[PDB]
């Protein structure tokens, strides 16, 4: 499954989860 | 900002002129051996 | 309180107990209910003939598969059993089996963990089921072009050392191998004083080594000799090595030097050259006002997708470098800026920056040593490495040490005019021959 | 796949100094490029006579 | 050090507070502000404004602030997700204050310049696209729709058309409609409370005016199919769970560690699922399921997301439904729910353990709730479950509307009316 | 192109119909002339000139 | 391969016209299988088709049970003769299996027009009956093309 999911856009990294 | 490296290396550079601007006329001089 | 200086100073220490037959002791107390429950090993590929080439990541596997007191999946059934999450995994140079639980149910644990480190079924059912997935995905592994490139970077420069050969191994071999030459690294390298155990969480160190004590005081675990200990310092190519394929979209590229081994004192120097020049990506909110020349031009112009520079440090050997992607017309612009960072530092550099990048290093270091496992983590390879230490507070003390002129001599040493590795992937061509490269690593003071 | 792949021997044209497979290679790594550039160099102080 | 220190206000916003002993100091801000948030109108603003994070503040040029946190070392985060965003900063634990300040300027300082609005329109794209490498998170973001009409509906992502859509206004409104001191919540983590205690009141006091509550989105269910060029179509399946904060929320909770798999060892297909195993017995060679369990405020979904290959899904949904019924019968095993809710406890401690998921989970409650429960009473609370409970939550989802999403080659692809 | 130092004159950027000029690998010494055909002229001018400064 | 490119220039100019992407939706939404199918290729199955593809399809449903050919302004024995000759082939054909069985539902797509679109069907009769006809009477009921401009 998932949480669910999340999102990232921030600074220095960048990314996607779940 | 005070550049501090550079400063010897354009000292070779000067020495690399001077010396060989010499050596281009090549006049009057002390040492020969 | 929470005081930089302070913070320091109380940390559960660094422990250490030895058993007779090699084992070693060693935990922290985090006054935490969980704990992870680790093992490391330091048998690599290096170790690995040419037919036991990927043997041990074939092992790695099977461990799982059933043992010898608990036959196929009898094993995990009691794991999940717990809830208590679990994982293994191999590299080059350490394999590290390892546990994620609560305190409690520890006393199993170990006793569940000592048997499958030695006892194991070797069975070909699982054998040849096992056999199929890897060449399965032996062939798949061309889908994620990162690892692929790498494979080819170490091969070029150690040549002719085990050190340069595919960790999975080449193929036919595992179609060809028996379960019988595993006994034998099963039985070679898997004795102590080669294994080396830790943990952290709420146990403090005694409690732990009480319940250590006897398998494994013990099994045997043994120290004989496997003659001695058994390495070679490895030879490093000057060379370049290119699959060209134009067909794809991009093209990543890879381009290091080599280094000083993991225990060295330049190790340290050279971690912040690294965090200064920084990194760039496609998806950062920085933008173009970014500090790092690199995250600011490439950026800009968007001379690449997206790099980031790599450090890794063998027990004789150091690898010091970057892995960019970019544009099939865009690559060589991408180059010729990354001389110029590298070589800029050498000579015009200045106290300023090293700041900025003396800052975030402290914090990645500080960063990283959150959460149970992590934190047993360090101790395996460390005692691998450096043994027990764990000079928390040194390293700050270390980060004091570096200076203008430090980074200066130490990258006049690794950097100015020497001989560069590199490795490609298509659609290459653009990538100017060697020759460049070569003249293009001296300044010519411009 | 691809990782079949292998690299053949250029021992040949090489030059014995590194051509251990166990040793330093920086051992001679000094001496040994400074042959190159020697010649370089000496080159040129004739081409300016 | 000292124990979790949290705080009304009159504004009512919760300062929370510990003291560490760790040079890492971090804090974070949380807002209760999510995609339901949008309107049609209004559609992808946050998931926009979650890209104003960097822009150029009232109280400074956006250069000085990215020049700033560099040469400090700290590093600044943001997130969203359908409900709560939440700024994220950190950085060593001497200099929080230069970077705490910031936090405000941005949050408190808007300023929304047309040409420096315009060069954020070509990222979007960009960001959207990488998200969807994963074809479950594309499968996700479809699903919302199908089950609901109005809110959790709202994508966190922009539909293409309102792209060029978004003013500097209109996110200008956003900005203050939807902010105010009674939403805003505050989170330390390192730092002492009286510090923490000082600056909130100071510069985080303004109004006042819109939460506003009025989706409930009005679950609604359906399917949705798009027809795509996958070999491994991905579907799931779901009717309705029940709202966060509640035992049912709590027994499905339970009821996924049933079934619901998540690899606890390397590689292993895990066997204490009877899902998998009562699936892969009858079933043949590559495949995977796994049981989906989110909640959110009002309400939320329970299902199972499914990866088959071309003919296999029907059946692969078909028998793990079927499955689902098994235990929808009257089939039960009290050492696996023990099992699984020493799982549970477990992977609920092991995901609490992490600081920084721990740090939501601190927030996570304040927004919520605004106090702070031990994880111990969890754990208490975690046993509470009854079974027939967990009986009868799956009955639910075996008793209710159900929801379908698939995407694939859809060739095979039953509907929910062959279920 | 950031910061190519033969962009800024544009002059030097047709000096890139020599240096990236590509070329097939095998070539003989048969092609060397090219070159010195033009090279050969150069002291023609020159010499040729000094000629006439007493002719 | 050059008719790869063409596809698209064609396929969307049919989509000017909203009611013209409205319909394709339809069928699918009243449908499953064969009038669901759309008239126009979705996008990932552009570089999908291949000759061969197309040269079954050529002759599994080509027939001279299927074809039908029909003459206007030529004397029908000049049309006689060649129809014959060449154009007597197999067999094999007509695929039927497409019943396209209605099914119905709903389908809504969240777009940027200022005037929405939509119908509602409940599934008529097949072609040539009097219910056919009954519709065909029922539509003039309520049905308007204008008769007059404008008006």
């Amino acid at each position: 499954g998932r949480p669910l999911v999340a999102s990232v856009s921030l600074n220095v990294p960048a990314s996607v989860r779940y | 900002q005070l550049a501090r490296n550079w400063v010897p290396t354009a000292s070779l550079w000067g020495a690399v002129g001077a010396v060989g601007l010499v050596w281009a006329t090549d006049w009057r001089l002390i040492l020969d051996w | 309180t929470a005081t930089y200086a302070q913070a320091l100073q109380s940390v559960p220490e660094t422990q250490v107990s030895q058993l007779d037959n090699g084992l070693r002791v060693a935990s922290e107390q985090s006054s935490q209910p969980t704990c992870t429950v680790g093992v490391w090993i330091d048998a690599g590929s290096r170790y690995e003939s040419e037919k036991n080439n990927g043997a041990g990541y074939f092992v790695e596997h099977l461990a799982f598969k059933g043992t010898k007191n608990r036959p196929g999946n009898a094993l995990e059934k009691e794991v999940e059993s717990m809830g208590a999450h679990l994982n293994a995994y191999s590299t080059r140079e350490h394999t590290a089996y390892y546990i994620k639980a609560l305190s409690k149910d520890l006393p199993k644990a170990v006793e569940l963990l000592a048997d499958i480190v030695q006892n194991c079924s070797l069975e070909d059912s699982q054998i040849e089921k096992e056999r199929d997935v890897i060449l399965q995905e032996l062939q798949e592994n061309d889908t994620s072009m990162r690892d692929v490139v790498f494979n080819y970077l170490h091969a070029t420069a150690f040549q002719g050392t085990p050190l340069a050969q595919s960790v999975e191994g080449p193929s036919e071999n595992v179609r060809k191998l028996s379960r019988a030459d595993l006994t034998e690294y099963l039985s070679r390298h898997y004795k102590a004083p080669r294994m080396v155990l830790a943990a952290a969480g709420g146990l403090e160190h005694r409690q732990l080594l009480d319940l250590a004590q006897k398998h494994f005081s013990g099994l045997s675990g043994t120290y004989d000799e496997d003659a001695v200990p058994t390495l070679s310092p490895c030879r490093f190519t000057g060379s370049q090595i290119c699959h060209r394929e134009d067909g794809l979209p991009l093209a990543h590229v890879a381009i290091a030097v080599e280094g000083p081994g993991w225990a060295h004192p330049d190790n340290v120097a050279l971690q912040v050259a690294n965090a200064i020049i920084g990194h760039y990506d496609c998806t950062y909110g920085g933008g173009a006002h970014l500090s790092s020349p690199l995250a600011s031009i490439a950026a800009t112009n968007k001379l690449c997708q997206s790099f980031q520079t790599f450090n890794i440090c063998y027990a004789d050997t150091g690898l010091l470098g970057a892995h960019f992607v970019c544009d099939h017309m865009s690559i060589d612009d991408m180059m010729f800026v990354l001389q110029g960072q590298w070589m800029r530092l050498c000579t015009s550099a200045t106290e300023s920056e090293v700041l900025r990048g003396k800052n975030l290093l402290r914090n990645a270091l500080v960063s990283h040593l959150d959460g149970t496992t992590p934190v047993c983590e360090d101790i395996g390879r460390s005692l691998l490495t450096y043994g027990r230490r764990i000079p928390l507070a040194e390293w700050e003390s270390r980060i004091a040490e570096v200076d203008a002129r430090v980074v200066r001599e130490v990258c006049s040493k690794y950097f100015y005019d020497q001989c560069p590795a590199v490795a490609g992937f298509g659609p290459i061509e653009q990538l100017p021959d060697y020759n460049r490269i070569r003249s293009g690593m001296f300044w010519l003071r411009f | 796949s691809h990782t079949d792949i292998k690299v053949p021997d250029f021992s040949d044209y090489r030059r014995p100094e590194v051509l251990d497979s166990t040793k330093s290679s920086k051992e001679s790594s000094e001496a040994r490029k400074g042959f190159s550039y020697l010649v370089t160099a000496t080159t040129t102080v004739g081409v300016a006579y | 050090p000292q124990d979790l220190e949290f705080t009304r206000l009159p504004n009512g916003l919760v300062i929370a507070s510990l003291e560490n002993y760790a040079p890492a100091s971090r804090i974070g801000l949380f807002i209760k502000a999510g995609s339901r948030y949008e309107n049609s109108n209004n559609l992808g603003t946050s998931h926009l404004l979650r890209l104003a994070s960097s822009l150029t503040t009232k109280g400074a040029s956006s250069f000085k602030i990215t020049r700033g946190i560099e040469a400090v070392g700290g590093k600044l985060s943001v997130t969203s997700t359908r409900e709560n965003m939440a700024y994220t900063v950190e950085c060593l634990r001497d200099d929080v204050d230069i970077l705490m300040e910031f936090l405000l300027n941005v949050t408190t300082a808007p300023e929304f310049r047309r040409w420096e609005v315009a060069a954020l329109q070509p990222q979007l794209r960009i960001d959207k696209a990488v998200a969807l490498q994963n074809p479950q998170a594309h499968v996700i973001e479809n699903l919302h729709a199908a089950a609901y009409r109005n809110a959790l509906a709202n994508s966190l992502y922009c539909p293409d058309y309102r792209i060029g859509k978004v003013t500097p206004v209109e996110l200008h409104d956003y900005v203050q409609n939807h902010f105010t001191s009674a939403r805003m919540a505050l989170i330390g983590l390192g730092v002492s409370h009286p510090v923490l205690k000082q600056v909130a009141e100071q510069f985080l006091n303004i109004r006042g005016g819109l939460g506003l509550s009025g989706a409930k989105a009005k679950y609604h269910g359906g399917e949705i199919r798009e027809q795509n060029g996958d070999s491994l179509v991905h579907a799931a399946l779901v009717a309705e769970s029940a709202a966060i904060g509640s035992a049912e929320a709590n027994a499905f909770s339970v009821l996924q560690h049933v079934l619901g798999a998540g690899p606890h060892v390397k590689r292993g297909s895990n066997a204490t699922s009877s899902l998998y195993q009562a699936v892969a017995k009858g079933v043949h060679q590559p495949f995977d399921v796994s049981a989906f369990n989110a909640s959110y405020s009002d309400s939320g979904l329970f299902g199972f997301y499914t990866i088959s290959q071309a003919a296999s899904a029907g059946d692969v949904i078909k028998a793990a439904y079927n499955q689902v019924k098994t235990i929808a019968q009257g089939n039960l095993s009290n050492p696996d729910v023990q099992a699984a809710k020493n799982k549970l406890k477990a992977g609920y401690l092991m995901s609490v353990e992490s600081s920084e998921g721990f740090l939501d989970e601190v927030g996570s409650q304040a927004l919520a709730a605004g106090s702070y429960t031990p994880p111990s009473t969890v754990l208490q609370q975690i046993d509470a479950v009854a079974d027939a409970d967990v009986i009868n939550a799956a009955k639910k989802f075996v008793s209710g509307r159900k929801s379908m999403a698939a995407s694939g080659n859809l060739g095979h692809t039953p509907f929910i009316d062959e279920l | 192109m950031t910061n190519i130092r033969k962009s800024h004159p544009l002059m030097k950027i047709v000096n890139n119909a020599f240096i990236d000029l590509p070329a097939p690998s095998n070539i003989s010494s048969w092609w060397n002339f090219g070159s010195l055909l033009g090279i050969c002229l150069i002291l023609q001018i020159l010499t040729g000139l000094f000629l006439a400064m007493h002719y």
